[PDB]
């Protein structure tokens, strides 16, 4: 969703999951278009990765298989 | 099926227990 | 002109600030009798202010966007009274300061008791000595000079 | 017309900051959260009706408590810019006419 | 030990270091041998160090696991999810 | 130093007031009404008796940073002599009470050493000054988003 | 008297009298020429 | 045996032979310093006397001519005071019209543009808006011109003088010898009965000629210098009995026992002046008649030359039982050669006191336009509490000083010291176990109340709505005194203060004098936060104390004196294993009890009882009960406090209220400045020193006196006294500024 509109709209770091949280909180953290609870990333990876190429969850993926390779090798 | 709703209690529930009862048995006596 | 700053006497907005500051004074001097002690310091301090900003004026400062005079330091020529004369001036002064302590310092190190003309300042060798800070540039020149200044054996 | 000085969550603004009323009519500005807000017009401009206590709350006294409502009237034809001496400077100024 | 006045003897070390029990019972099993025969045929099977650890490390994990994957809506609002449309951000959203 | 001044600059840039900036960073007054108070707002509305908002998180990292920091000066202030006594005398206790010394440690406990006091106070206090500074700069930033 | 002049100056007092003194000249000095970010003089 | 005046006469010669010879007392300072730690010791045993030397006539002789010259310092700040207030104020101004005029005693002089701290405090005045509540006394007292408060500078200057010349006179011409001092019995005598019996006897005879007529004059309305002076009052009797028809049968009734015909200006109302906002004057007289009658019987107590009496030492080993041996036998002989025990129980006891007289005065507030004047009641309470905290703490310090100094028990045995002595591991346990559980279950409660909020949970919160924590207690005990007045005080109309309840607002000005104080959830929460906080601060200290001569740790920590930095990185590390050492805590505990106790004190009253009250009764306070909703989270004292009460101070700058913003800043400063001494080492900075040294030397230009860093202990104590000084001066600082901004 964010290769689409880069400008207009906040990028997604995880989804949280914490049993300690209430209604409340819960739908006011349901940012980015997402289906529940998640985290702004401030990081900067979502601008990092579309500068260099990467466009849809697919390239994720394979990138990351890759990196766990290297960390085993 | 959610996968958080299964690891994150193992992980932040069961892991640290289990590691921190091993980690206190393997340092508090004598070999 | 200089860093893109423009000459306070023809700047807007330190005109605008001085009237502004001059203003506000004006209201305190009001609700009070239009001849008492409080009213006459009120207008003391409204000509005092008016004085400053003429001053200002008067002294080709340069201001910025905010209306203050900004201090340029680089050495242009057109500046020195706001930095260097000034600095010339404290060089002197610390300079007849330290001086006339380390010829104190120097001529107290002879006694067998020593730190009792340092907890107790005598206050004679001290007038015999402060007058020599007048010229101690020259003295410190020759000193430098002659190799007396910074002690050898060190 | 009802003005609320601060936002709910915290921004230091007006609700509505800039919009336009009609002449002779009242304006409200309530506070709504984050209170010392102090609304002062900016005594700038506005052709016409020039005093500064007239629609001014004098700077130092300001609204008091979680809910506070200064009470001001305008009445005069042309556009004015009311802020608030302390949070002008993180944006929150506004502006309001009567055509 | 304990002679008048004093209370130092090489002997006994333990009565002179204080290595009494002030609260020890010394007493005969209270509870009654026809119940004492229930329990410890019944409980015995928990009473071995390592068998008991391990059990209880994985059934109680197994049980967390349980308990928490398959909770429902009206314990947890985290799986019930959020309930409302959400709001826009100050400039994006 | 260095980080207050990046953040306040660009916050003044971003919003088109760089005059705010120019003229009230020149006293330190400036710095402490201008951009510490100033821009604190949101981040400790997070929260309120009215409700929470997505900004909750941090205003609880701002006030657990605060804590952090704040124990920090224990370890720093107060020194081992006082806290060694203090711990013989829970180890009396302890031993001294019933149904309680049936239990007995296996290490005799001792206050920390010295070096390792200063070591743990130095990590509480850069803890706490790292999370209580970067919620403020992520809850102010993300607060305006600009 | 003697004692006396020596008591006075001991360094407490000589430092206070002396920082009196530079306190007055200065205060003065910003008394008669007030308001002064330069030398205007020369 | 008996009790008589024995002196000695001319013991020291007044001299200037010592003055040119710095630190006399100490042989090795006399001789002169090497380095220049030297300078600094010599401070710092200037006035410890009873090491200066082992004689206790001469250490006694001592402090009675110093306690001389402290009170002419405190004569002299008064009369200060009070020709401050009678040349340099607007005292008359504000006699005309208490409720609109500031009351301001300081001027300032035109130099570099601090003229601007002459604010318009009203009047056709400008000055600087005082704090003291001096205006409030000279009002109540009677005084109405200035030429009054001349005469009283006058009379205190040549008071001071009297002080300073017999502080001389008592130590170089007469000075008396130690069976003197050692009479107990007699000066008790006379400290009862004369100092506080007659002092207060000679107050209320004040208070029924002057201050009653004169204040019902003032309350009539009349014009300040329409009112007759008040020796015309003792001149002409029936302009008394005019305002009060009973001075007309004069003094008959006080030996006809006919008590009740002075029922007039002798009442016991309670309550507040609906007029005045503060207590009545009446029942203010009648007030120190009781209490005088009180000490001159009790001054009676003691035999000193004729048989009747009671001699201390029968009383004490009077009272021993079967928990506690022979207790109380032998402290007499304690009590009464040793200064460090009589200092540290008197410091205790005018710490508690001090408090006291802070609850007690804000919550019946004694003077007339007082309670209205809420810059002043805020300044009065905040002062006095840390003036009884700072007591408080030295009665520590003291009683550590004796335990390691003069604690013998060869020649001064006493039973009850011995047993504390003695199972002092237990009582330290016991403590430190309360210490943790109060502060789980006070500070805990807000830590959960912050994360509750936090996740968008309230109804599991600690509060008045979702969880209620009722100090079920406290508000028993205050409808049980608000139901007081006709039940069980039947001779009194109103409840002693208007706190209790009974609704009965009282106003003054448009001002909210007083109205019942209600009791919710924060404040249970609150008080526990106190309880914990006051006994963690007792528990260093009484473990500072019980710890002094001996521990497990270091075996003969009494033969190291009762200040010292450590006995060396030995057994794990003893950094500041020494009694001065608790000290130092308890000081950093105590500013945190004070400084939470002050807050909350601020808080609730700016919440639930001050503000203005309206036409049909309708009261705005300072901050519409967000004590009640905010105070229950750190996040609400953050943010509703602080950060909100904290913006006016910000917005002082380019006002009157300038130097209060000012001194905000500065405070933090100098706050921040004493981490530099408490976080640091004196090892580090005389290494620094050393090359400092190095460069001076290379220039001819390095001193003799050798420069040395700090002692250990001296690091401490440059530390600790910067950070209280900062912190306590921000708090001012910012309590100041908010207080007379929104007041
Ligand atoms: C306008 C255009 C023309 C300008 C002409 C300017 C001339 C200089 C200025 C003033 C000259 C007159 C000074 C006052 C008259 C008496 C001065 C004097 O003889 O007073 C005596 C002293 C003596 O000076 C020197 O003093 C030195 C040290 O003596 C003593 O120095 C101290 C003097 O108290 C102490 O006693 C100390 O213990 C002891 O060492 C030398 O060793 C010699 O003895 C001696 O030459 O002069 C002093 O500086 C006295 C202190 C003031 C000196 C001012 C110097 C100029 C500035
Ligand atoms: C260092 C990388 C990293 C980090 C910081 C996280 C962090 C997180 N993961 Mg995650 N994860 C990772 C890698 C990582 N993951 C990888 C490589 C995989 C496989 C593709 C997963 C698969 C995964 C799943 C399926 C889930 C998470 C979830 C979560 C969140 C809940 C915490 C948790 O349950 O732990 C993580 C749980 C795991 C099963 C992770 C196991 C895989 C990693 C490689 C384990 C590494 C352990 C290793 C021995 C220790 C490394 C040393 C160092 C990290 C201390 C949390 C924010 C949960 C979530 O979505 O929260 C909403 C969730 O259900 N992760
Ligand atoms: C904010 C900083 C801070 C904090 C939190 C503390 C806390 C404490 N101090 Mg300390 N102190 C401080 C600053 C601080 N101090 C400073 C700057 C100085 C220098 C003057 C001192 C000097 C000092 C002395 C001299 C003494 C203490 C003592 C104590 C303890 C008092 C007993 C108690 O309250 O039990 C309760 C504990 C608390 C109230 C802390 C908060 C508890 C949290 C909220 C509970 C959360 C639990 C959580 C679930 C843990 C699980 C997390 C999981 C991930 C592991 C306590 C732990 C006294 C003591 O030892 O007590 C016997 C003691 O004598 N302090
Ligand atoms: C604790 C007592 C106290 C304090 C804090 C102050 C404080 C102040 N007084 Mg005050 N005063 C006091 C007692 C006090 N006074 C007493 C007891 C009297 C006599 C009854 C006076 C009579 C007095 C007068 C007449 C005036 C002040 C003034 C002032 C203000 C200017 C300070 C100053 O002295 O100018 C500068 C300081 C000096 C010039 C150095 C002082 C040296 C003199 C000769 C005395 C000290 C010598 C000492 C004995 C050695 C200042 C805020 C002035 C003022 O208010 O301005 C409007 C002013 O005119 N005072
Ligand atoms: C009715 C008799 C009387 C009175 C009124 C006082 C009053 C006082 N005594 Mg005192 N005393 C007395 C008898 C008395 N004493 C006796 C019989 C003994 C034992 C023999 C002592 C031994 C004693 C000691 C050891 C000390 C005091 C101290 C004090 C002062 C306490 C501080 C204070 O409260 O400030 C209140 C301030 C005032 C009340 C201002 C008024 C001061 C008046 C003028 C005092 C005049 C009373 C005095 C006894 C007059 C007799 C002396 C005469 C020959 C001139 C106080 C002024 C302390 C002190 O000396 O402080 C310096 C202290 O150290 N007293
Ligand atoms: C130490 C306190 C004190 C002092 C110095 C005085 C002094 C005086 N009182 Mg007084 N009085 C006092 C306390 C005091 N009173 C108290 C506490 C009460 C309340 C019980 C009274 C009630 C009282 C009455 C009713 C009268 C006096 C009167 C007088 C004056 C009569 C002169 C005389 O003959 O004697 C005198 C100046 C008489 C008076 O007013 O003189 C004109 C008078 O009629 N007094
Ligand atoms: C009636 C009250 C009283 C009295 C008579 C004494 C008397 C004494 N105390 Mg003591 N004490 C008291 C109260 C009292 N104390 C209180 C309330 C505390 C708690 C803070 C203490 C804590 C205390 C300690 C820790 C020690 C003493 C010590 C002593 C003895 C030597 C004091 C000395 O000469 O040091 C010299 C005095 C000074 C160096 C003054 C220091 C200046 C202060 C710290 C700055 C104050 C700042 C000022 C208020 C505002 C700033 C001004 C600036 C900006 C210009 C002495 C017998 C010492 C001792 O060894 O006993 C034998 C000791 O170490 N006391
Ligand atoms: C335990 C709660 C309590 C308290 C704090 C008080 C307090 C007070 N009562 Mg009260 N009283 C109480 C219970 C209480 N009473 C009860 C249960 C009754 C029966 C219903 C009364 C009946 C009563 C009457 C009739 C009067 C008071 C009065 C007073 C006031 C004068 C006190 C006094 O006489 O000096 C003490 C008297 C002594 C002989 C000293 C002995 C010390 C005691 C006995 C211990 C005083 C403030 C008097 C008043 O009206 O005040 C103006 C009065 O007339 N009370
Ligand atoms: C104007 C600002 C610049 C001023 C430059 C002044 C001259 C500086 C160079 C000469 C320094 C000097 O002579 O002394 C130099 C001083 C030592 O000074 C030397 O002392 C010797 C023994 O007494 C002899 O007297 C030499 O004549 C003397 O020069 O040391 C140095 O500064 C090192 C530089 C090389 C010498
Ligand atoms: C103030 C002036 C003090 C004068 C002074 O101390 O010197 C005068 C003398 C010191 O002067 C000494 O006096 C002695 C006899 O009194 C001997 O004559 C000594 O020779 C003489 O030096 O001290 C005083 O007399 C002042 C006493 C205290 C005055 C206050
Ligand atoms: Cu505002």
């Amino acid at each position: 969703a964010w290769v689409q509109d880069p400008l207009h709209v906040r990028p997604i770091a995880h989804a949280i999951w914490d049993p300690h949280f209430g209604q409340p909180a819960v739908e006011a953290f349901t940012r980015g278009g997402a289906l529940g609870p998640v985290n702004i990333a401030y990081s900067g990876v979502y601008q990092w990765w579309y500068t260099i190429g990467l466009r849809t969850n697919e390239d994720l993926y394979t990138g990351a298989i890759f990196l766990l390779f290297l960390s085993f090798i | 099926i959610n996968l958080p709703s299964l690891f994150v209690p193992l992980v932040g529930l069961l892991f640290p227990a289990v590691a921190m009862a091993s980690l206190f048995l393997h340092v508090e006596k004598r070999l | 002109d200089i860093a893109g700053l423009t000459p306070c006497k023809d700047s807007k907005q330190f005109a605008k600030r001085e009237k502004q500051s001059i203003k506000k004074l004006e209201s305190s001097l009001k609700l009070y009798a239009p001849d008492s002690a409080p009213a006459l310091a009120i207008n003391a301090t409204i000509e005092k202010t008016k004085r400053r900003f003429d001053n200002y004026g008067k002294q080709g400062l340069l201001c910025g966007a905010d209306g203050l005079p900004h201090l340029i330091v680089s050495g242009d020529q057109r500046h020195w009274g706001e930095f260097i004369t000034p600095g010339i001036l404290f060089l002197y002064i610390a300079g007849w300061i330290g001086w006339v302590g380390r010829s104190y310092l120097i001529a107290i190190r002879d006694d067998k008791k020593p730190t009792q003309k340092e907890i107790i300042i005598d206050v004679p060798l001290a007038t015999g000595l402060v007058f020599r800070g007048f010229s101690w540039p020259i003295a410190a020149y020759r000193e430098l000079l002659n190799g007396e200044l910074v002690a050898k054996d060190v | 017309v009802e003005v609320l000085l601060g936002a709910s969550d915290g921004g230091l603004a007006f609700v509505p900051s800039s919009l336009e009323v009609s002449a002779g009519e009242t304006i409200v500005f309530k506070n709504n959260a984050g209170f010392p807000h102090n609304v002062v017009f900016d005594e700038d401009e506005i052709p016409a009706g020039v005093d500064a206590s007239k629609i001014s709350m004098p700077e130092e006294d300001l609204l008091n408590a979680p809910g506070e409502t200064y009470s001001v009237k305008l009445d005069a034809k042309g556009t004015y810019k009311f802020y608030c001496s302390p949070h002008q400077g993180a944006g929150m100024v506004g502006q309001v006419t009567v055509n | 030990y304990g002679d008048k006045s004093v209370y130092f003897d090489l002997e006994d070390l333990g009565n002179t270091t204080g290595q009494w029990d002030l609260y020890g019972s010394d007493a005969p099993s209270p509870y009654n041998s026809l119940q004492s025969k229930f329990f410890e045929t019944f409980a015995a099977p928990f009473t071995k160090r390592g068998l008991l650890l391990k059990f209880l490390i994985l059934g109680g994990g197994s049980t967390l696991a349980y308990f928490s994957a398959t909770a429902s809506g009206d314990i947890l609002p985290i799986k019930k999810g959020p309930q409302l449309p959400p709001q826009l951000g100050p400039r994006l959203g | 130093w260095v980080t207050f001044y990046w953040h306040w600059k660009h916050i003044t840039l971003w919003q088109g007031n760089v005059s705010q900036f120019n003229e009230s960073s020149t006293y330190l007054m400036g710095w402490l009404r201008d951009y510490l108070w100033l821009n604190s707002s949101q981040l400790i509305n997070g929260y309120n008796p009215f409700g929470m908002n997505s900004l909750s998180v941090w205003a609880w990292m701002f006030l657990f940073g605060h804590l952090v920091w704040a124990t920090g000066f224990m370890f720093l202030i107060s020194w081992r002599g006082y806290w060694q006594e203090l711990i013989e005398t829970l180890a009396w206790a302890h031993e001294r009470t019933p149904l309680a010394n049936l239990i007995r440690w296996r290490d005799k406990p001792v206050a920390l050493s010295i070096v390792q006091a200063r070591l743990v106070g130095l990590v509480h206090f850069s803890v706490g000054y790292i999370f209580t500074y970067a919620a403020f700069l992520i809850a102010s930033t993300s607060g305006k988003f600009g | 008297m003697r004692d006396l002049k020596t008591y006075l100056s001991v360094a407490p007092v000589a430092s206070t009298l002396w920082f009196a003194a530079l306190a007055g000249l200065l205060i003065e000095i910003n008394r008669f020429f007030p308001d002064a970010l330069t030398f205007p003089f020369f | 045996p008996e009790v008589k005046i024995l002196v000695d006469r001319d013991p020291i010669k007044t001299s200037f032979e010592q003055w040119a010879k710095p630190g006399h007392f100490s042989r090795t300072i006399a001789k002169g310093p090497d380095t220049t730690t030297w300078i600094w010791n010599l401070h710092a045993d200037a006035h410890d006397f009873d090491s200066h030397t082992s004689d206790l006539e001469e250490i006694s002789r001592k402090v009675f001519s110093a306690h001389f010259g402290q009170l002419s310092i405190i004569f002299l700040w008064l009369s200060g005071m009070y020709f401050h207030g009678a040349r340099f104020s607007n005292y008359e101004a504000w006699l005309n019209d208490p409720t609109h005029i500031r009351p301001s005693a300081q001027v300032v002089w035109p130099i570099v543009g601090q003229e601007i701290l002459n604010g318009d405090v009203g009047g056709g005045f400008r000055g600087i808006q005082i704090t003291s509540g001096f205006f409030q006394i000279w009002r109540a007292s009677g005084i109405t011109s200035e030429l009054q408060l001349y005469c009283t500078a006058i009379g205190a200057l040549v008071f001071a003088a009297l002080m300073l010349f017999a502080g001389w006179f008592h130590y170089h011409k007469a000075a008396p010898k130690l069976v003197w001092f050692q009479d107990v019995e007699s000066m008790l005598n006379h400290h009862l009965a004369g100092l506080l019996g007659l002092g207060s006897l000679s107050w209320a005879g004040h208070q029924v000629h002057v201050s009653l007529p004169i204040n019902q004059f003032l309350n009539a309305g009349v014009d300040p210098k329409e009112i007759p002076l008040p020796h015309e009052f003792i001149l002409n009797r029936d302009l008394l009995a005019q305002l009060y028809p009973s001075f007309a049968e004069g003094a008959t009734p006080f030996f006809t026992l006919n008590w009740s015909k002075y029922a007039d200006f002798l009442t016991f109302r309670g309550g507040l002046d609906p007029l005045t906002g503060g207590l009545w004057l009446t029942d203010i007289a009648h007030h120190h008649l009781a209490i005088a009658i009180l000490f001159l019987i009790a001054g009676h107590m003691y035999r000193t030359n004729w048989g009747i009496g009671h001699g201390i030492k029968d009383i004490l080993e009077a009272h021993k039982g079967p928990f506690t041996g022979q207790g109380h036998k032998g402290l007499y002989e304690i009590l009464t050669t040793s200064w460090h025990a009589q200092l540290s129980i008197n410091l205790a006891m005018l710490g508690s006191l001090t408090i006291i007289v802070a609850h007690h005065m804000y919550a019946m507030p004694p003077y007339p336009y007082l309670a209205t004047d809420y810059g002043t009641q805020l300044s009065l309470f905040t002062h006095h509490m840390w003036i009884g905290g700072f007591l408080i703490v030295g009665a520590a310090a003291h009683a550590a000083i004796f335990m390691v100094r003069d604690y013998d028990p060869t020649t001064r045995y006493n039973d009850l010291l011995d047993r504390v002595l003695r199972h002092r591991d237990a009582i330290i346990s016991h403590l430190n176990w309360v210490c943790i559980f109060l502060g789980f279950h006070s500070f805990g409660l807000y830590i959960h109340n912050d994360t509750m909020s936090a996740l968008g949970r309230p109804q599991d919160m600690f509060s008045d709505t979702a969880i209620q924590l009722q100090p079920v207690f406290a508000q028993w005990i205050q409808n049980t005194h608000a139901l007081a007045p006709g039940t069980t005080a039947p001779g009194a109309t109103t409840s002693t203060s208007l706190t209790w309840g009974g609704g009965d607002l009282v106003s003054v000005g448009g001002k909210v004098a007083l109205l019942p104080i209600p009791l919710g959830t924060a404040d249970f929460l609150v008080h526990h936060i106190h309880a914990f906080t006051i006994h963690v601060t007792v528990l260093i200290l009484l473990k500072g104390v019980l710890f002094a001569r001996s521990s497990r740790l270091i075996p003969d920590k009494a033969n190291l004196g009762f200040r010292f930095p450590c006995d060396g990185p030995g057994r794990g590390g003893t950094c500041q294993v020494s009694a001065w050492d608790h000290v130092f805590l308890g000081l950093f505990w105590m500013y945190n009890a004070i400084s939470v106790v002050i807050f909350h004190f601020s808080w609730k009253m700016q919440s639930d009882v001050w503000g203005s009250i309206n036409d049909q009764g309708v009261v705005t306070h300072i901050t519409g009960g967000n004590f009640a909703q905010s105070s229950i989270t750190i996040n609400g004292w953050l943010r509703d406090f602080l950060w909100a009460q904290a913006s006016q101070v910000i917005q002082s700058y380019g006002s009157s209220l300038s130097a209060y913003g000012l001194f905000f800043l500065g405070a933090h400063f100098v706050w921040a400045f004493s981490l530099m001494f408490l976080f640091s080492g004196r090892g580090y900075w005389q290494e620094l020193i050393e090359s400092i040294v190095w460069a001076h030397n290379k220039l001819k230009v390095a001193p003799a006196t050798q420069p040395r860093a700090l002692s250990i202990v001296q690091g401490r104590a440059v530390g600790v006294t910067h950070y209280l000084l900062g912190g306590i001066a921000t708090t001012w600082a910012f309590f100041l500024a908010r207080i007379i901004a929104v007041g």
